[PDB]
RNA sequence: GAGCUAGCCCUGGCCAGGGUGAAGCUGGGGUGAGACCCAGUGGAGGCCCGAACCGGUGGGGGAUGCAAACCCCUCGGAUGA
RNA sequence: GAAUGCCGGCAUGAGUAACGAUAAAGAGGGUGAGAAUCCCUCUCGCCGUAAGCCCAAGGGUUCCUACGCAAUGGUCGUCAGCGUAGGGUUAGGCGGGACCUAAGGUGAAGCCGAAAGGCGUAGCCGAAGGGCAGCCGGUUAAUAUUCCGGCCCUUCCCGCAGGUGCGAUGGGGGGACGCUCUAGGCUAGGGGGACCGGAGCCAUGGACGAGCCCGGCCAGAAGCGCAGGGUGGGAGGUAGGCAAAUCCGCCUCCCAACAAGCUCUGCGUGGUGGGGAAGCCCGGGUGACAACCCCCCGAAGCCAGGGAGCCAAGAAAAGCCUCUAAGCACAACCUGCGGGAACCCGUACCGCAAACCGACACAGGUGGGCGGGUGCAAGAGCACUCAGGCGCGCGGGAGAACCCUCGCCAAGGAACUCUGCAAGUUGGCCCCGUAACUUCGGGAGAAGGGGUGCUCCCUGGGGUGAUGAGCCCCGGGGAGCCGCAGUGAACAGGCUCUGGCGACUGUUUACCAAAAACACAGCUCUCUGCGAACUCGUAAGAGGAGGUAUAGGGAGCGACGCUUGCCCGGUGCCGGAAGGUCAAGGGGAGGGGUGCAAGCCCCGAACCGAAGCCCCGGUGAACGGCGGCCGUAACUAUAACGGUCCUAAGGUAGCGAAAUUCCUUGUCGGGUAAGUUCCGACCUGCACGAAAAGCGUAACGACCGGAGCGCUGUCUCGGCGAGGGACCCGGUGAAAUUGAACUGGCCGUGAAGAUGCGGCCUACCCGUGGCAGGACGAAAAGACCCCGUGGAGCUUUACUGCAGCC
RNA sequence: CGAUGUCGGCUCGUCGCAUCCUGGGGCUGAAGAAGGUCCCAAGGGUUGGGCUGUUCGCCCAUUAAAGCGGCACGCGAGCUG
RNA sequence: UGGGAGAGGGUGGUGGAAUUCCCGGAGUAGCGGUGAAAUGCGCAGAUACCGGGAGGAACGCCGAUGGCGAAGGCAGCCACCUGGUCCACCCGUGACGCUGAGGCGCGAAAGCGUGGGGAGCAAACCGGAUUAGAUACCCGGGUAGUCCACGCCCUAAACG
RNA sequence: CCGAGGGUAGGGCCCGUGACUGGGGCGAAGUCGUAACAAGGUAGCUGUACCGGAAGGUGCGGCUGGAU
């Protein structure tokens, strides 16, 4: 997991890459890919609305099945485990005995050639999807819907996972990857297991070009700009912030909470995130 | 060195052309003015 | 007004030749098994030398110019952000 | 009569600078009123990964011919991209359209917006991407994959034969894909041949030769051959592919498998049709019944959708094949053959440039393809040269200063100077050899060396082929030869030690700064639970992201190593259901105006009453800050120690005269003959110090210091030489500037620096080449400075307001 | 202030004399030699380096001596930067 | 061959007590702390008490002068994997033995790297007190660390 | 041809010396505290870590060479 390189260039000395061990098929399912429109950080007005985006590798989007509750009871076999450039996790190829093929994000431990299935009667086994109501308390879980039938929303990043802390009426108490304690409706589906590729965060990009390959253009510090451009702009020689550190748009960027006060979902967050 | 006028017939027609002018309210007032002035051509010539 | 310029998007194209010789793999040695070491194979890299191409470091010339930024000598990159 | 006035005319500078790359010219013969300049011939030179050829943009008749020379042409002109006229561009197959989709654009549905308009699913448009049928030669003054010839092919319509469950905008397959590296076999292209064809040639000492010189092919249907690509066959089940499905997907079984078969391309052959040199004679004719063969080299191109490896994980849609649906199965489709039909637009010419973009016939800029030969290790590098194209649209002289570009130089060798700036030196390949340090890769081409040609002899291995010859490719040893010199020309690093800064490759002020600045992997803080935060938008809607805390925003810092101390009083931010204040609103004690009154109307106390602020806490990789005086040791000096004042706390590790040190060239040491710089130390740090990070750090650097070796015209100190100018003659002929001028020196004077006033002195009239002291020389209504209740960018705890948020 | 280009260097000089040297001289606490001090004198001369942008200055090695100053802190339509 | 004892080792699972936090209730004027105090927490409702939840670390009694291991060391319970060892029978091989420079491996705690984890504890640090001072002992806080995985470090009054 | 050696260049070992700097030893009657020896007035020693004018202190683990 995570391969190193000998320092035969300045950049190889620190660069690391994934081991790609679990990957078993190296070209995507043609029936399940569609062209991804690279945005460059621009919106329909043509304006950069997220800065420092663009110019990365061409990618094809793999259609992922974030519902799984639309094929209740229909088992499937894990046919392959593949690279997906649109997310940190790996994806798994399912051959349903329907003959339908679908993609899911690969949980940790899921072995090619096993069966998976979804529904209240499903075995509490890695890769199976159940309504949260029916998963035993204490089970680690991933790809969790937030509202029933609206699609897997929580814990789909490499290595992430929620845990079931308890049950309260129609709502189960989840410990999200943030550390937040949230109530999620019991009818919401979730896949037992943690997301695989947990070594994803131990990758060292190694050089600037690697960031360029990911579609990540250079980020320029406020301090390096002029007052026209940024609160931190200007000054003769270097300058400290000289004011509470701020974004380009003037709002404070150290500590200033920004979650909407009167949001209706506050009724469902028990404890804000940890650390 | 590379100067500013790099002619391109498609670009010229799709930027200043008659149909480009008629799409937008500012563009139709250009044509309106240029008639009132009596311009011999309301629009740049481009040989297509 | 983005036919200059700046960024992004889509679709194409281009980068002589030469050098260095990563992982891996194979054989051998090593060991309880290993780690590992040796050779061969291999052909990695914002790797090296250098045209095209992209630049514009230093100096000279030019200065009612060949030119409203050019010329010469020199110099940077040249599979990559 | 003045406005650096406006328009126009004409002067001055002036027969002055210049006439646009220093690739280069000379003569002869034509033409003509006229010729350095046009035509022809011979000689000479220049480009040859181009300065040749073919496309695409753009340009728009510039193309071809005839007749012209006023202007355009930097001179000339008989010439021309100029003037006049006439002529010239031919396609089912090439390009685009009648096909497809990409970003994007537009947009029935729908959404949004005072209006204008903004969004937006399907659909539509949209190309240098996908798809699709023409190759070779000939012909014109000028077009040709277009005309003609030969041999091929496509689609549509109709018909005929055979065949089949036919039928689609619906389902499915396919199309359909990256980067690097790369196999086999071909082809393009090329080298050689003592073989084949050819008009000739024998010079000037030799050669009648296995001599020299020239050429030795191109296209081609079926078929066949070689080399590749693609592709399992069958059955049963079936709940998925939004109807259906015999297809596709999934499961099971049998058979075949690294083949074969089928199929598709490439190449070869191929009926046939073309081409065909030097030389000689006048673009042509002959050469010629031209010959058309053998060997070698050989792609980056072809087979191709080949193979392998890698991570950053690599369009779509149609054509095409398959499946069925309505409907139809006298139809329809498939296959073959036949006849018919096959439209629109482009087509001249320039196209790295005199026709494009630069006001110019402008040393600049402009995408793709071809780009031969020899040698130099390779190559598109370098020199020469083929095909082909040019000598750059002023010339002739002269042989001054001076300037440019260039060559050489005695002795010295950085003494030059801010600085080795500049220019030397070094320079390719092979081999020997190569240090500190290090992150073990590097440093490294370290440093420093030796070799390098030609001849003869012996010999090892590979490719091709046959295992052989021949050809070609890597080598090994031995003996010699010549010169000053053998990468004999051309292209091709000077090196070392030591500091600062930045880790690094990158990036930047287009047009004075490339850097130590920006970025950068990496570290930390912070926000964000998803209709996320954040951004753009009045909105709808977008981006974020078809992502989901290993994610996304923001901020600092900036590989890595070792680290990052104390202060939460103030500001910020976070937490705090109490308290205090607090607006609209609730409340209505108590008043007031008015009316005959019922009433109508106005004011209004306590009290209830949000955020915000106050208040209580937390918080530094949040904004930030991190003391003073006095005393004290058994020589002196210094002060571990003490006293006291203040603070929120009094700067810790490390570093230090520093990119920071004022005094300052601090002091001491090193280097030098001498060192305001440099390096190493000391520490009374004017005024380092820990993520505006502190201290280090291998490697990297067109960064900035210091030193040394090498070598030099940088210098002592200059000399000579070359070419392009300057100069003279012929042709063409600007410019800024200019109150007018008959425009001297000194000493004075003058608004305080006088050609112009005074006094003296000096001086015949006018030029030409030169030099720059003056004309407070030119240029630009001073950028500095001030003024203006002139302007703009920027900031904030200035004022006031607005967005946004609460 | 409708512009008088601003340090220093280089180059090129020229002038003043309050003279650094060389020439002439008086006084000396001048034995000689070598000095001191003042007077006359501007004809000529007045070095090469290290350091720093430097002028200046310090230093090395010499010298007869290593003078001071003016010329828009002489001299950028002469160069440097 | 048959047996036996054991905190010997490794992997995973899991059980209760306790501490801390958080929610709910009930309740009031103090709590805590010491030599005595102060700091601290507490009318914004603490302490004490009940129920609910979260999380981490350590395993009470058994337990001993005990057991195991070569040493360092090892203690809830369970399963798997695995080492040493003792005894009985006198069955097998027939000196196959002892030691052991180098080598290799293991090696408490602290410490280091990369992730996690973080209740209690607690270097550093802050505050209270003491004191001449108090960079200490004592008290209120408190960060690394203590815990897990992987990799290092290789020390010891590593002692009988 | 070899060849003393001379020259150019780069390495290794040793010695002497160096502004300044690090601790060490020693030195009749210096300054600061009082860490250790008694339970030395906090049992001591310890490996390590961090801190502190200084002895030392504190954490974690160990030892008794610990008083009762
Ligand atoms: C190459 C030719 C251009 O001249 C120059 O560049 C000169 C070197 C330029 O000087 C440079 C170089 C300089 C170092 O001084 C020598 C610097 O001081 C001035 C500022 O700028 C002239 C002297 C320079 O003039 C000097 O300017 C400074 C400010 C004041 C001087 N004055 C003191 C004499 C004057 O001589 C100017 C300003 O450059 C000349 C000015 C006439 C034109 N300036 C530029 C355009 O700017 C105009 C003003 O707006 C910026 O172009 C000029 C003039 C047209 C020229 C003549 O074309
Ligand atoms: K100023
Ligand atoms: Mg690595
Ligand atoms: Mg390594
Ligand atoms: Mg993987
Ligand atoms: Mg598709
Ligand atoms: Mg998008
Ligand atoms: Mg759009
Ligand atoms: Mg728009
Ligand atoms: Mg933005
Ligand atoms: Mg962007
Ligand atoms: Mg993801
Ligand atoms: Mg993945
Ligand atoms: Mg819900
Ligand atoms: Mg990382
Ligand atoms: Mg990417
Ligand atoms: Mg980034
Ligand atoms: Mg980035
Ligand atoms: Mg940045
Ligand atoms: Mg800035
Ligand atoms: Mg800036
Ligand atoms: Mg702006
Ligand atoms: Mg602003
Ligand atoms: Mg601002
Ligand atoms: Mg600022
Ligand atoms: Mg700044
Ligand atoms: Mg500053
Ligand atoms: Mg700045
Ligand atoms: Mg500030
Ligand atoms: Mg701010
Ligand atoms: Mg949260
Ligand atoms: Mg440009
Ligand atoms: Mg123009
Ligand atoms: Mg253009
Ligand atoms: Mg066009
Ligand atoms: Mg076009
Ligand atoms: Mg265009
Ligand atoms: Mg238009
Ligand atoms: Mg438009
Ligand atoms: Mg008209
Ligand atoms: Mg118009
Ligand atoms: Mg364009
Ligand atoms: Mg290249
Ligand atoms: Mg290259
Ligand atoms: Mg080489
Ligand atoms: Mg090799
Ligand atoms: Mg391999
Ligand atoms: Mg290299
Ligand atoms: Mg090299
Ligand atoms: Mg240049
Ligand atoms: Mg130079
Ligand atoms: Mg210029
Ligand atoms: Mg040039
Ligand atoms: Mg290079
Ligand atoms: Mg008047
Ligand atoms: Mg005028
Ligand atoms: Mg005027
Ligand atoms: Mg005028
Ligand atoms: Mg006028
Ligand atoms: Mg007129
Ligand atoms: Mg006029
Ligand atoms: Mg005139
Ligand atoms: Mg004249
Ligand atoms: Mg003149
Ligand atoms: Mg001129
Ligand atoms: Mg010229
Ligand atoms: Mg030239
Ligand atoms: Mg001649
Ligand atoms: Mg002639
Ligand atoms: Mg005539
Ligand atoms: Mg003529
Ligand atoms: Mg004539
Ligand atoms: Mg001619
Ligand atoms: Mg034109
Ligand atoms: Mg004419
Ligand atoms: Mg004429
Ligand atoms: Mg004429
Ligand atoms: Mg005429
Ligand atoms: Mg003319
Ligand atoms: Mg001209
Ligand atoms: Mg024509
Ligand atoms: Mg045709
Ligand atoms: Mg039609
Ligand atoms: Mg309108
Ligand atoms: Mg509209
Ligand atoms: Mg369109
Ligand atoms: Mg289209
Ligand atoms: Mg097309
Ligand atoms: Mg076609
Ligand atoms: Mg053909
Ligand atoms: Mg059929
Ligand atoms: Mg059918
Ligand atoms: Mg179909
Ligand atoms: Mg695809
Ligand atoms: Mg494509
Ligand atoms: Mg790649
Ligand atoms: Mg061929
Ligand atoms: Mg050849
Ligand atoms: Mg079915
Ligand atoms: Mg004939
Ligand atoms: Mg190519
Ligand atoms: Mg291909
Ligand atoms: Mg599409
Ligand atoms: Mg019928
Ligand atoms: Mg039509
Ligand atoms: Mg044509
Ligand atoms: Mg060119
Ligand atoms: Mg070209
Ligand atoms: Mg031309
Ligand atoms: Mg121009
Ligand atoms: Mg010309
Ligand atoms: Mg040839
Ligand atoms: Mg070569
Ligand atoms: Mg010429
Ligand atoms: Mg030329
Ligand atoms: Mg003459
Ligand atoms: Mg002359
Ligand atoms: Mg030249
Ligand atoms: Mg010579
Ligand atoms: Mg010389
Ligand atoms: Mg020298
Ligand atoms: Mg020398
Ligand atoms: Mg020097
Ligand atoms: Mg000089
Ligand atoms: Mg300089
Ligand atoms: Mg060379
Ligand atoms: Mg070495
Ligand atoms: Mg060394
Ligand atoms: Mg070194
Ligand atoms: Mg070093
Ligand atoms: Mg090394
Ligand atoms: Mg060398
Ligand atoms: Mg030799
Ligand atoms: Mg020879
Ligand atoms: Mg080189
Ligand atoms: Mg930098
Ligand atoms: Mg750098
Ligand atoms: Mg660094
Ligand atoms: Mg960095
Ligand atoms: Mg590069
Ligand atoms: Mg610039
Ligand atoms: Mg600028
Ligand atoms: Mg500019
Ligand atoms: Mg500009
Ligand atoms: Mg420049
Ligand atoms: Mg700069
Ligand atoms: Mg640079
Ligand atoms: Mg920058
Ligand atoms: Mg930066
Ligand atoms: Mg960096
Ligand atoms: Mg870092
Ligand atoms: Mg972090
Ligand atoms: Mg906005
Ligand atoms: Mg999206
Ligand atoms: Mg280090
Ligand atoms: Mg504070
Ligand atoms: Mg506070
Ligand atoms: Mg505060
Ligand atoms: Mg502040
Ligand atoms: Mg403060
Ligand atoms: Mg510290
Ligand atoms: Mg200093
Ligand atoms: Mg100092
Ligand atoms: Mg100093
Ligand atoms: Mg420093
Ligand atoms: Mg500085
Ligand atoms: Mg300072
Ligand atoms: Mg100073
Ligand atoms: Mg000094
Ligand atoms: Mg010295
Ligand atoms: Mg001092
Ligand atoms: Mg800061
Ligand atoms: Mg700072
Ligand atoms: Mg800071
Ligand atoms: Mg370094
Ligand atoms: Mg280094
Ligand atoms: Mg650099
Ligand atoms: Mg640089
Ligand atoms: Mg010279
Ligand atoms: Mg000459
Ligand atoms: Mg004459
Ligand atoms: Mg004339
Ligand atoms: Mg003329
Ligand atoms: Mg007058
Ligand atoms: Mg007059
Ligand atoms: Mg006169
Ligand atoms: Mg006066
Ligand atoms: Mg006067
Ligand atoms: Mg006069
Ligand atoms: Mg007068
Ligand atoms: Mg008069
Ligand atoms: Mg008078
Ligand atoms: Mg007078
Ligand atoms: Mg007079
Ligand atoms: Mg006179
Ligand atoms: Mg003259
Ligand atoms: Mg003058
Ligand atoms: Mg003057
Ligand atoms: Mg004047
Ligand atoms: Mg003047
Ligand atoms: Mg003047
Ligand atoms: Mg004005
Ligand atoms: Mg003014
Ligand atoms: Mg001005
Ligand atoms: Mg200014
Ligand atoms: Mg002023
Ligand atoms: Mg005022
Ligand atoms: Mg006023
Ligand atoms: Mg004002
Ligand atoms: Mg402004
Ligand atoms: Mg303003
Ligand atoms: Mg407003
Ligand atoms: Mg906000
Ligand atoms: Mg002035
Ligand atoms: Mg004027
Ligand atoms: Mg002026
Ligand atoms: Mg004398
Ligand atoms: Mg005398
Ligand atoms: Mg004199
Ligand atoms: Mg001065
Ligand atoms: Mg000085
Ligand atoms: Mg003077
Ligand atoms: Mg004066
Ligand atoms: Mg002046
Ligand atoms: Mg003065
Ligand atoms: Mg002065
Ligand atoms: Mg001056
Ligand atoms: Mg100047
Ligand atoms: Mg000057
Ligand atoms: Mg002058
Ligand atoms: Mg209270
Ligand atoms: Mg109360
Ligand atoms: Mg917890
Ligand atoms: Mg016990
Ligand atoms: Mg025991
Ligand atoms: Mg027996
Ligand atoms: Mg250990
Ligand atoms: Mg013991
Ligand atoms: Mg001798
Ligand atoms: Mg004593
Ligand atoms: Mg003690
Ligand atoms: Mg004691
Ligand atoms: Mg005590
Ligand atoms: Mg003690
Ligand atoms: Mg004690
Ligand atoms: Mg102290
Ligand atoms: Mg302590
Ligand atoms: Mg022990």
């Amino acid at each position: 997991a995570v391969k190193k390189f000998k320092p035969y260039t300045p950049s190889r000395r620190f660069m690391t890459v994934a081991d790609f061990s679990e990957i078993t098929k190296t070209e995507p399912e043609k029936s399940l890919v569609k062209p991804l429109k690279k945005t460059g950080g621009r919106n329909n007005q043509g304006r950069i609305t997220v800065r420092f985006r663009g110019g990365g590798h061409k990618r094809l989007y793999r259609i992922i099945d974030f519902k799984r509750w639309d094929k209740v009871g229909i088992p499937a076999k894990v046919a392959a485990i593949e690279y997906d450039p649109n997310r940190s996790a790996r994806i798994a190829l399912l051959h349903y005995v329907d003959g339908e093929k679908r993609y899911i994000i690969a949980p940790d431990g899921l072995q090619v050639g096993q069966q998976v299935v979804a529904g209240p009667d499903a075995p509490i086994q890695v890769g199976n999807a159940l309504p949260l109501r029916f998963i035993p308390v204490g089970t680690v879980v991933h790809a969790v819907e937030l509202e029933p039938k609206k699609g897997a929303k929580l814990a789909r990043a490499a290595g992430t996972s929620a845990q079931i802390q308890g049950r309260e009426g129609d709502y189960v108490i989840l410990r999200l990857p943030s550390g937040e304690l949230r109530k999620v409706h019991g009818e919401c589906y979730a896949t037992v297991g943690a997301v695989g590729n947990a070594d994803h965060k131990n990758i060292v990009l190694g050089k600037a070009g690697r960031s360029r390959w990911l579609g990540r253009r250079p980020h320029v510090r406020g301090a390096a700009m002029n007052p026209v451009d940024h609160p931190h702009g200007g000054g003769e020689g270097r300058a400290p912030r000289g004011r509470p550190p701020a974004s380009p748009w003037g709002w404070q960027t150290k500590g200033l909470k920004t979650r909407k006060r009167r949001k209706p979902s506050s009724r469902f967050i028990i404890a804000r995130r940890k650390k | 060195m590379k100067r500013t006028w790099q002619p391109n017939r498609r670009k010229r027609a799709k930027t200043h052309g008659f149909r480009a002018r008629m799409r937008t309210p500012g563009g139709r007032k250009v044509l309106k003015r240029r008639r009132q002035k009596g311009r011999w051509r309301l629009t740049p010539a481009v040989r297509k």
